[PDB]
């Protein structure tokens, strides 16, 4: 199977963790991964705009 | 050689692979990944790519459309007991 499996981060996406997310996001407002919940929050945009797409491939 | 990919890099690579219909198929007709809501929930989380500044990094635009379809389907999709996605049982 040359088809990869989904990213390891999937294990963190339990319904439990989803419930805890809203309060966690709040508390936060008051790579830096410290706990499971951090994975339910999109990673920050890199500075190098070289991640900006050169064009489309449809 | 480059160091191992970042989470941001891993997710950008992964969301974009969904632009390949066969691959999305190979997933849809998996077993294990639909037992638990994890994968389903992951795909909805990935819609973060559909808006700026994220979307401006997408080279394979179809993957966003397919994610959206894939996602809306999953809401009402009925999951068999084994993991089999019910609405697909007739197809290979």
């Amino acid at each position: 199977s040359l088809y990869p499996p989904p990213p390891p981060y999937v294990k963190f996406f339990t319904q439990s963790n989803l419930e805890k997310l809203p309060k966690y996001k709040e508390k936060k407002a008051a790579e830096e991964i410290t706990c499971a919940l951090d994975y339910l929050i999109p990673p920050p945009m890199p500075k190098n705009q070289q991640y900006r797409a050169f064009g489309s491939i449809w | 050689q480059n160091p191992l990919p970042t989470r941001f890099e891993v997710e950008l690579e992964f969301i974009q692979s969904l632009a390949n219909i066969q691959y999305v198929t190979y997933l849809l007709t998996q077993q294990q990944i639909w037992k638990s809501p994890n994968f389903k929930n992951y795909l909805k989380y990935l819609e973060y790519w559909c808006n700026p500044p994220y979307s401006q990094c997408i080279v394979y635009p179809n993957c966003l459309f397919i994610l959206k379809l894939l996602n809306g389907f999953m809401e009402s999709a009925i999951v068999n007991e084994d993991g089999l996605l019910e609405g697909l049982d007739e197809l290979p």
